[PDB]
């Protein structure tokens, strides 16, 4: 026997901005220098 | 010294002036001294002033206090209650106070009262007692200088220090110079007590009793910046005697004083604080 897939629930799309260090500071690791904000 | 080197260096330019006016031939001697000390209680303390500057009228007496509030306070306050002083606080005339130090100076007899601060740059004559009723700024500029100057050229003069019993540290610190003390004791029943005459003046005058306040609050203040916080310390201070001892039921409001970091918390690199 094969699986198909169906399709549930959130269809969401996440755009990195920034990964710190701290836990909710700290320094900056990685920062996208792309985003354009709403 | 090298802080004020480094302090000359943060703030001046490269390029300075540097101008000396200075005596070389300071004479601190730690030897050929004597402190003579009174040990009397706050709520006392004017009152013993009082009884001594109408005991050793017909001389020559230097009073020494914290500021000039309190100055010009005890001579209103002096001048109500009958005893003639001359007064040198700096909310008078340059020439007036000029004029009432040359005419102390070429008297006989009378007492000045003065800042400590304000007579450090003064041509003390020669005297029969030197006082300090409020705590001295410069402790060691205080015995060494001032005794010097109250010992005299001619027969030796006495300087006096008045001390509350909270404050006799400063008698170790005298143990640790090397400097010879003398105790002066009072009898308790030849104090001139005037304190009704002058709670009664504090309650109906209202220009005495806003000397008052002004005196007590320039005290209080002055104890507080305090460069022997050990020896003088505000917190051990009974403010409801000093304030009885300046002429107060009730002492007036007065500011005394004028772990963990937290979880997860990294110190901050950017941003904008004003």
């Amino acid at each position: 026997t094969d699986i198909n897939l169906i399709e549930i629930g959130p269809r969401f799309v996440l755009t990195p901005i920034i990964i710190q260090e701290g836990s909710f500071g700290g320094p900056i690791l990685y920062e996208n220098k792309r985003f354009i904000s709403p | 010294t090298t802080k004020v080197e480094d302090l000359a260096r943060i703030s001046l330019r490269p390029g300075p002036l540097y101008i000396n006016v200075d005596e070389e031939k300071k004479y601190s001697t730690v030897e050929g001294l004597e402190q003579g000390y009174v040990v009397v209680e706050a709520d006392k303390r004017f009152l013993l002033l009082f009884s001594f500057l109408k005991k050793m009228a017909k001389k020559k007496i230097i009073v020494f206090f914290s500021s000039c509030n309190s100055v010009k306070y005890y001579s209103e306050l002096l001048q109500y209650i009958d005893l003639p002083v001359l007064d040198l606080h700096g909310k008078q005339k340059q020439q007036k106070r000029t004029n009432t130090f040359f005419e102390f100076c070429n008297a006989k007899s009378g007492t000045l009262i003065c800042t400590d601060v304000a007579a450090r740059g003064l041509d003390i004559p020669q005297v029969d007692w030197i006082v300090q009723f409020d705590p001295p700024d410069d402790p060691r500029d205080y015995i060494h200088r001032v005794g010097r100057t109250a010992r005299g050229n001619n027969g030796k003069g006495r300087s006096l220090l008045f001390l509350q019993p909270c404050e006799l540290g400063f008698l170790a610190h005298l143990k640790a110079a090397k400097v010879p003390v003398v105790e002066y004791d009072f009898p308790k029943n030849k104090i001139l007590n005037v304190q009704s005459q002058l709670e009664k003046l504090i309650s109906t005058n209202y220009y005495l009793n806003q000397s008052a306040k002004e005196g007590y609050r320039s005290y209080i203040h002055a104890y507080a910046s305090h460069s022997l916080r050990s020896v003088f310390d505000v917190h051990k201070l009974d403010l409801v005697k000093v304030a009885k001892s300046f002429g107060f039921s009730t002492p007036p409001r007065v500011d005394i004083t004028l772990g963990r970091r937290a979880y997860g918390s990294q110190p901050r690199q950017g941003g904008r604080y004003k």
